[PDB]
């Protein structure tokens, strides 16, 4: 004698793709994320719920990627163009107490640029890094003149990352995996529901993962397909590895009018001696840390396999070096000193570049205005992006190299524990009751 | 208690149906209230043509999903009810169980696999039944 | 039969499909979003079309607004939740000087609407007044 | 009119609840009817992207507010009525006043201020009573 | 003692104006902006015992289609490079290389000083131009648009090839279709049905002769707002198509010139081989038979014994006096006088030369212009003539004959000719009726 | 025996912020935007018994009018030709042809090299400029005043920025209330409140020291200010009668169209026909005298019944501050008002300057160039109110001094919007009853 009952308000969810909204506690992210988070998120423990997660197919990553690029372009949208600087430069060597390094890295370039009046020109000069200057056949071109427009970032604008929270719109919920040592895929048995994710800083890096969540309990290695050497491996460490970076040269600036209220910020003379930029990694910490990674890697390959580390392969600087954005300055750090040992203080030199093709796009080049004084950076290495070597039969030794370069993985590593579902409150069930 | 007891037996889980029903529209209004807490920031979102459109689409879709379900319940004669019964028998081959085999420590999340593809069949039946009852009243009220 | 199937059938006959138009008028909205979801990678392109995006939102919003205004009116008249209802307002016979048989039969709804279009607001006002009095009476009788 | 006799006392004000009730949505539909008085200019208004977005936001918010309130009445078991008798008793702490002064001398504006501290309390009480009533109905029907 | 009854969901509709949306069949501008898929199986619902009134001359679906096209078009040029750096004095001479007499003077070799990627350097470049795009100063020439508009280069990766487009109703609306044979644009229609979307109409843009449209069933149909009014156009829909073969025989090459930091200009390079004139072929017998059918239909309104004449076009520029043909992305201006050179008396292979032009003021809107980049190799197009746009010469008020001439130029008529059978209505679900029932 | 009854449709409201809709009535900039007409018969409701509190100084309707006018203004400039190509060295001499004494040194004849429609060609042209917009480099070479700061955009020659009274309308769910109090204080409880669909028609008139073409304070001269004892707060003085002011630009001008690019046209001031005379405004002396006497009588209510009151001229700063900024026919006049405020209580001719390159809404980095008007200009306007500021006064308890103030555009709207308030309607509420389910 069972009859149909129609129920509304049923606690059932289904996987869904919706748009999430940014939440925050002249900074770009901070200004754009107006909604303020709930100071005390009402996390719900879900008793007797098993759910399947898949970090490699998680669309939350795609939204973070899209929002970052869009906001990036928006903040630069109203800024002065540097088209007037795409002229022949007359460059000579800088000779001011320069140390053994950087012998060819810093140049003194003069050029003919217009003034506010369209019928007059001025001769000005500025310093450039060799990475952005191309020889023609003393005569040099800016490196991006043959490909794209170069714009200047507005000097007041800050890109310093702030922990940004992604929140579900009403009608949706974010489920999260609390299992310790979660694989990144498959069923998770310790789960809960949240309205907003933890805040994630949109940190930009290419080889090491910086300022992310630190793994609980042990080093965790996650991959889409461990036997496929075409895939990146995301390694999350369970202890931080402090890194100290600097750009020791004392800079100054000059502001040049290039048009009617239009200004260019040029790099001025270096005050005092000229020294090379670099990063410090504690040697002992790195040694032990890498050994921990190896033990964890062996779990997937065998107890008789040697793991060798090696440096990066060829390619663009965004690939071959570890890109690091600090103070708005762009560093390109040589990490070969971190991947030299074979598992039977480290100084990393860094170069400075100002015209940056930040994304995988080529038509939008941005010029990072110079920074005065000197800078110091302190950060937490929380993980690695690694790849396997090519095919072979000798399993005795495997070689791993720095991978990455695809920034979506920098968010995948934080969003791996979250899933978005929609709620469908309506459904039916039998009961001993009829009209 | 948004989705609390989601893993509990359906019979017990029903105690919070009222919360879930309220959550959608309450959440929509409060989320708008929260954004407007700081007009000084919010006004700059008017420059993000794309976010303007995406948020409006999200809000509109949530409303549309709400109305769709409410209209359907109204058609079935369940307007204003969370646990309404109809005069349509529970067909045995849907579940092939007794009532305690439905509520045999089974959750709503699990129940979804049992209904599976019978969902549209049952919805059609529910509308057909109401159509006949309404017609009957139209003539019974004219005697 | 189809969305407007039997449009030329008589007024009485047409009551059999009354449910079909009532539901399609709202549910087609969600199906249209489900058609865009075929290729989210194409829809994201369309989101850059500022004027197009605004027009589409206006269209969805209006479909909702039209729907709600009619539902509110039915509620005002005391017919919420029904497709067919009776009231306490007599037929005048001035609106249409015709008998019941010649209206329900040998006449379509399209023809009928034209015949009495001049009394639409009059009838609606009378219906509101009837409900106004009824609710006061209910409160006073419960008191 | 739209507000009617806002300064009249509560008992009199109750005569035109319908007029006020329908105004939120009829006003919105009429706003579209007003745009359509000159369909040829709409293309000149749509160029003003910000004005376009603000008007969409205004309409969306009005709809959301409307629906939230209607749902709330449904939650309390008051859907379909402008006047809803309930099973929740009135507390003298909310207002220590007789059903003489309240209905014949006071206006709704005055009343609204007098009991403004209890709105969220009363609403929670109404929700609980309705939740119990529905389950009881199902058992009796069974 | 009958009572008022109220119903919701009553199948009644009224004429209405709404915005329809674009849907497409399972880098082309028409497709990238029409993402909604169509229903592989649209459901046409016959409406038994419904008579409805249609009016193609007042159909707002046409206005929407027109507006949507213009908007789409502008959004397709917006992201590509402006060619204002090319508005310089040109040093031009005639091309004198194996040119057929018919093309002499129609192609010029122009060299000029243009800037390069650096703001302090110039380059000397040269390219070929068609005569129609270049105006003499007072060897010194300028482009025709240099004093009136900025010209934008069409995007080299964007296709403009017409794709059938379906217009679909938003919820709350329906599109009614007229199925009557011989419906001629106005008045009651008795064979009607309801659809969700229109069939797919290719947005073909042309003047004088309509291409790749719907073909009439049964008889040739002549539709006009008045017929009697010499100020109005006549749209003639043919019941048999006429095949037309168009070509641009010259083997072209293209060069790409760097003009700025990420900006490239596409220039016409030298022609490989002989230089010949572009043209279109129409079978003569087919054309003569087709036209005679049109004449038979005209007599229904103008008389047996009223001599019917087909004359050439009137004055005006090439968007008026010649056929406008857009194919391969190339723009042809074809001389149709060879198609309308006869007098028909009651009861008793054609080659059309074409000109090529690269500066296109496509929508008769002035102040903007598109530059059509060259296409390499040669092109050939085969298309169906499906209808004619004609006007009456009103000089002959009291006469023994009437003269018809090619007309058009108002793009809305090109869509009016396809949308004539469709109407948009709004559904109004509430209504009342008497009843025997009371509360 | 008291039960909770829930009601929907209760006539109550709260102060609230919402965006208002702009409507008009039957190539003007406001006519284009406020397309939708108002209801031809917007009958008000008198809310008998209802007393509402107002605060004209915190009225957010003002902020919207400010935001909307600026936005529409900018979108009416945006689509037209930039004058960047004209920021070149100018070769200027004095116009000495038919010059009266008052104009000596004010009108300049400048020649310059500007482009033609071809990128290879230049043309030497000349035009006239007013001294105010031209700055000397280091005696013949001059620059336009904004070359060192901003881009100049030419206003569209067809667009008429002529004030149209416009009406602001509430969105559904909101209502506009207005108080008919002849003696309204500016703040606090106000009686005779009616409810309307839209506000009365308010013209978007731009001015500084003198408020033109507004309302006239019903029956009495009214002094209103926020924090009146604070001399730093502007005083809005509304008059009970209008004072007519007649302004002119006596010179018969010509204009020339110069092609500056493909479809791009620059409008330059051409030669002047007839004598060169100074622009000026005429104010009836007797009317003005009488008007100030009435104002002082009222000012004394806050400063002392035997206090001596002086009207002084303006202070230092930009012309938008020191003069009466008057926009008429599309040209901008900066008129010397010191002749209006030169008396102590116990026909007037105002010379005017003409400026073409302007920086409206107190902003920098963008500028508008006003194409010249051919022929002559004759303006007739109504002075309906004044904006005053008060001296700190030191330790002077015997006399007091007022000066023309203003310059903050929001003050030009408070003068009309002060009687209006927007509230949110709140249909739900409860009350005790005698029924139970
Ligand atoms: C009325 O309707 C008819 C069709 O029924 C239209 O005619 C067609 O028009 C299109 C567009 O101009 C023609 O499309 C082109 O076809 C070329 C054919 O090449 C063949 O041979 C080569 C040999 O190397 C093969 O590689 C190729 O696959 C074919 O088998 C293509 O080469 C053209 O390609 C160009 O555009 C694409 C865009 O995606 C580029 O990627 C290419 O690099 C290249 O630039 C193109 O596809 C079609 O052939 C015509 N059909 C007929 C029968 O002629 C009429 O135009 C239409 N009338 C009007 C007014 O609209
Ligand atoms: C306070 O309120 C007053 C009253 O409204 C405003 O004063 C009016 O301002 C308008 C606009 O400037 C004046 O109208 C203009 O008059 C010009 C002079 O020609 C007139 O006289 C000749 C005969 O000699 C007639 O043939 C002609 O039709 C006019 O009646 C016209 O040339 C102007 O037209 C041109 O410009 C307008 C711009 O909108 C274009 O639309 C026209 O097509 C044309 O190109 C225009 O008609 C009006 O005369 C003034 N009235 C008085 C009494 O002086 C004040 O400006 C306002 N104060 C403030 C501060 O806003
Ligand atoms: C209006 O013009 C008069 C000019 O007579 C200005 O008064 C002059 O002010 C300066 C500055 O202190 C004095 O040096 C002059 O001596 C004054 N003129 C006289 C009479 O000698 C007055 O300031 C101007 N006011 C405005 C509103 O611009
Ligand atoms: C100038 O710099 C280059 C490196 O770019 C170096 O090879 C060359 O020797 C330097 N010349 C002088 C004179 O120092
Ligand atoms: C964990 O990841 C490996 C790939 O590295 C995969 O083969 C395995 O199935 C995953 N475990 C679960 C539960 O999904
Ligand atoms: C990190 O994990 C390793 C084993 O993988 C363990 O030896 C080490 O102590 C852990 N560090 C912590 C969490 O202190
Ligand atoms: C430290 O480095 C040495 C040299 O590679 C290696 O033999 C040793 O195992 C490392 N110790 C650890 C485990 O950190
Ligand atoms: C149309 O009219 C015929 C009689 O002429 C009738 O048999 C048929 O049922 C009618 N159609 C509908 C839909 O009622
Ligand atoms: C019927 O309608 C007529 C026309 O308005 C009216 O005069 C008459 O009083 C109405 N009859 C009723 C319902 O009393
Ligand atoms: C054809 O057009 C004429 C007017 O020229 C009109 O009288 C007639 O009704 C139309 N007929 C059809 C079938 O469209
Ligand atoms: C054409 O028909 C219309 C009516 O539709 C009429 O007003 C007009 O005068 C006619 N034109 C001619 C030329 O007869
Ligand atoms: C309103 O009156 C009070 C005195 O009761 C006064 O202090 C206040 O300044 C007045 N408000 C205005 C705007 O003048
Ligand atoms: C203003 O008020 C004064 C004093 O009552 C009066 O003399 C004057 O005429 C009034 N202004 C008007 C409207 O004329
Ligand atoms: C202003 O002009 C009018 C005529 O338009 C004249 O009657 C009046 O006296 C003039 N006012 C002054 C102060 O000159």
């Amino acid at each position: 004698n069972l009859w149909v009952t129609v129920y509304y308000g049923v606690p059932v969810w289904k996987d869904a793709e919706t748009t999430l909204f940014c939440a925050s506690d002249h900074n770009v992210w901070a200004t754009h994320c107006c909604v303020p988070t709930d100071p005390n998120p009402q996390e719900i423990h879900l008793e007797n719920v098993t759910e399947e997660f898949n970090m490699w197919k998680n669309n939350m990553v795609e939204q973070m990627h899209t929002d970052i690029i869009s906001l990036w372009d928006q903040s630069l949208k109203p800024c002065v163009k540097l088209t007037p600087l795409c002229v022949t430069l007359q460059c000579t060597n800088v000779t001011n107490n320069i140390t053994d390094d950087m012998r060819g890295e810093l140049k003194n370039c003069s050029f003919n640029m217009t003034t506010e009046l369209r019928d007059k020109k001025q001769k000005v000069y500025s310093l450039f890094y060799r990475l952005d200057v191309v020889q023609i056949n003393k005569e040099y071109r800016l490196i991006n003149c043959n490909t794209s427009a170069i714009t200047q970032a507005c000097p007041k604008v800050s890109f310093e990352p702030i922990p940004i929270h992604y929140c579900a719109p009403a009608g949706f919920a974010i489920l999260k995996c609390k299992d310790k040592k979660f694989n990144g895929t498959g069923p998770c048995t310790n789960v809960s529901t949240v309205q907003c994710t933890h805040g994630i800083k949109p940190v930009v890096s290419t080889q090491l993962l910086l300022n992310g969540s630190l793994a609980e309990e042990e080093v965790i290695i996650r991959s889409e397909n461990i036997t496929n050497n075409a895939k990146n491996i995301l390694v999350q460490l369970n202890e931080s590895v402090q890194i100290n970076c600097t750009r020791p040269n004392n800079n100054t600036r000059k502001s040049i009018r290039i048009g009617p209220g239009q200004w260019f910020y040029a790099t001025g003379d270096i005050i005092g001696d000229i020294r090379q930029a670099h990063c410090n990694v504690s040697k002992a910490t790195w040694n032990e840390t890498l050994g921990k990674v190896v033990k964890q890697l062996r779990k997937h390959f065998g107890n008789n396999t040697i793991i060798r580390f090696a440096n990066s392969s060829g390619g663009d600087l965004e690939v071959t070096t570890h890109s690091f954005n600090c103070g708005g300055e762009f560093f390109y750090c040589n990490t070969s000193g971190l991947f030299n040992s074979t598992w039977i203080s480290i100084t990393l030199p860094c170069r400075i570049k100002q015209i940056i093709n930040m994304w995988q796009r080529i038509g939008q080049a941005m010029y990072a205005p110079p920074i005065q004084g000197v800078i110091r950076c302190v950060s937490n290495i929380t993980g690695l992006i690694l790849t396997r070597d090519g095919g072979s039969t000798n399993s005795t030794t495997e070689t791993f190299r720095p991978g990455g370069g695809d920034m979506r993985d920098n968010w995948r590593s934080e969003l791996y524990k979250y899933k978005v579902v929609k709620i469908e409150p309506l459904g039916v069930a039998p009961t001993r009751c009829k009209r | 208690g948004f989705l609390g007891a989601a893993g509990s037996t359906m019979g017990a889980a029903s105690m919070t149906l009222t919360v879930q029903a309220r959550n959608l529209l309450s959440g929509i209004v409060q989320q708008q209230s929260n954004l407007l807490r700081a007009p000084e920031c919010q006004q700059h979102l008017l420059k993000l043509t794309v976010w303007g459109i995406k948020q409006l689409q999200a809000r509109v879709l949530a409303v549309e999903r709400y109305l769709r379900d409410q209209q359907l319940l109204g058609i079935w004669g369940c307007s204003g009810k969370l646990i309404c019964c109809t005069n349509v028998p529970w067909n045995s081959t849907w579940s092939n169980r007794n009532l305690s085999e439905i509520w045999d420590n089974m959750t709503w999340l699990q129940w979804d696999k049992e209904i599976s593809n019978y969902t549209q069949i049952i919805y059609g039946l529910l509308e057909e039944s109401q159509n006949q009852q309404e017609k009957n009243e139209q003539d019974l009220l004219a005697l």
